[PDB]
């Protein structure tokens, strides 16, 4: 009559490492490392990402003729840009504090586009129709940004204009405008008859006077002239004034906007999807409880920590025999 | 590995015993078979479970959007940013790798311990009434049937015999 004691074993082939020994076969274990994404740009909280498709942030906000058909939204958790998006600033120029703009737009609570300066009642002493160019083509025809109006002089006249809008909204308003720098002094008087002109844009916080820099730049999209793009956020109850003797690409549409800090912009080809996720990567979303992931370093949301590990198998069972 | 039991004086495990992690194999006149220790296996599972839950549950990350955008004239902050990313990467990789290693050595030692303890609990209970073989097995001098089995398992072993 015998009564002994021992342990457990099986067909398990799981191997773990210890401080003292490598490749030790164990009966049971679990993986602490996540290495599997759904390959979908799933949404974050329950809000969907703003996918720009063929356009970038610049093109979308300025109103590039191509960036027509994506923007019927009110909010987004983050912004998605495709690596093959190039429809941005069709007219050559510098977008001042562009990266900053993108960061601020990365996540928006509410977002409505309203006409701040209606084309037809606001610019009565200037031509608001001749402001097109071959640089911003809409099906062959010469067009321009939708959200901006390129004000040229009406039949040999450009009186000092002076419009000013006051934020009657209950949220900040993103106002964009442009300063055009003609290539030649002949182009200058051709567009806004005066030779020595100036633009001034001011609010309770913003204030700057612009002097047109007339010169010949290397042709980019047929234009030897440049166009600098500016923006600002006018506070609720605050007003922004414009004042120009020429060269002012005036705002047409502004954006009532309530933003929440702490999101980003993913540049990826991956498909946008109707799905829920708590952690988003450029390659796909992560649905995980595990502490670590080796999928991608760049991440958005509440994600596992990025590790360079290939495997992190944790032993749960004992040895195997 | 540390308590001399598993892969020690008991060199082998029982594919046969599939009820728990630790358990006996009786060999009396009413038959044979394996029987996993109820209380021991249950506690181990609970505690090992708690162990796994801790390593996981203690990871409450902040809502952050890694990755920033810098223009050609901001290569310096771009590299600063890259540095903070490569720093966290090195810390977390190293810590995670060693956490698993260290814990894996504790887990096997934990199991090894429970076996040793099960053996000892039986041994300090049968004293003269049986002898050690050395293979984690005892030999009874006194006829031990099935209900004479359990008194050992239940830990309720009388002592009137020879
Ligand atoms: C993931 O997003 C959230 C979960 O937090 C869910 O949100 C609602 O889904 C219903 C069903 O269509 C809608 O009627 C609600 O309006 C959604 N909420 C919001 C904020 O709009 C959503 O259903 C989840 N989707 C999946 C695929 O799990
Ligand atoms: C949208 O982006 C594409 C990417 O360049 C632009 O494509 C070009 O289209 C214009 C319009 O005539 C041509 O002049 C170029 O030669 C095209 N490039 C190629 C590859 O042929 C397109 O212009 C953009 N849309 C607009 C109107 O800005
Ligand atoms: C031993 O296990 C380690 C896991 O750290 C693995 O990298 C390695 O390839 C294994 N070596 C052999 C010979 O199986
Ligand atoms: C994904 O998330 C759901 C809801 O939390 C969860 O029940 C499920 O286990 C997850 N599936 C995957 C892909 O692991």
């Amino acid at each position: 009559d015998t009564l002994c004691i021992g342990y457990h074993a099986n067909n398990s082939t799981d191997t773990v490492d210890t401080v003292l020994e490598k490749n030790v076969t164990v009966t049971h274990s679990v993986n602490l490392l996540e290495d599997k994404h759904n390959g979908k740009l799933c949404k974050l909280r329950g809000v969907a990402p703003l996918h720009l498709g063929k356009c970038n942030i610049a093109g979308w906000i300025l109103g590039n003729p191509e960036c027509e058909s994506l923007s019927t939204a009110s909010s987004w958790s983050y912004i998605v840009e495709t690596p093959s998006s190039d429809n941005g600033t069709c007219y050559p120029g510098d977008f001042i504090d562009y990266e900053e703009l993108r960061e601020q737009l990365s996540s928006v609570s509410s977002f409505e586009r309203f006409e701040i300066f209606p084309k037809t009642s606001s610019w009565p002493n200037h031509d608001s129709n001749k402001g097109v160019t071959a640089a911003c083509p809409h099906a062959g025809a010469k067009s321009f940004y939708k959200n901006l109006i390129w004000l040229v002089k009406k039949g040999n006249s450009y009186p000092k204009l002076s419009k000013s809008y006051i934020n009657d909204k209950g949220k900040e308003v993103l106002v964009l405008w442009g300063i055009h720098h003609p290539s030649t002094s002949a182009d200058q008087q051709s567009l806004y008859q005066n030779a020595d002109t100036y633009v001034f844009v001011g609010s309770s916080r913003y204030s700057k006077k612009f002097k047109p820099e007339i010169a010949i730049r290397p042709k980019v999209r047929d234009q030897e002239g440049r166009m600098n793009y500016y923006w600002t956020l006018v506070e609720p109850g605050d007003k922004i004034t414009f004042e120009a003797t020429g060269n002012l690409v005036v705002p047409r549409y502004a954006f009532a906007m309530e933003r929440n800090a702490g999101s980003g912009i993913i540049i990826s080809d991956t498909p946008v999807h109707d799905c829920n996720t708590t952690c988003q990567t450029p390659k796909g979303a992560i649905n995980t409880s595990l502490p670590f992931q080796n999928i991608h370093p760049i991440t958005i949301g509440k994600c596992p920590k990025y590790v360079k590990s290939t495997k992190l198998r944790l032993a749960t069972g004992l040895r195997n025999i | 590995g540390l308590f001399g039991a598993i892969a020690g004086f008991i060199e082998g495990g029982w594919t046969g015993m599939v009820d728990g992690w630790y358990g006996y194999h009786h060999q009396n006149e009413q038959g044979s078979g394996y029987a996993a220790d109820l209380k021991s296996t249950q506690n181990a599972i609970d505690e090992i479970t708690n162990k796994v839950n801790s390593v996981i549950e203690k990871m409450n990350t902040q809502f952050t959007a890694v990755g920033k955008e810098f223009n050609h004239l901001e290569k310096r902050i771009e590299n600063l940013n890259k540095k903070v990313d490569d720093g966290f990467l090195d810390i977390w990789t190293y810590n995670a790798e060693l956490l698993v290693l260290l814990e894996n050595e504790r887990t096997l030692d934990y199991h090894d311990s429970n076996v040793k303890n099960l053996y000892e609990k039986v041994r300090s209970q049968l004293k003269n009434n049986a002898k050690e073989i050395g293979n984690g097995c005892f030999e009874f001098y006194h006829k031990c049937d099935n209900t004479c089995m359990e008194s050992v398992k239940n830990g309720t072993y009388d002592y009137p015999k020879y």
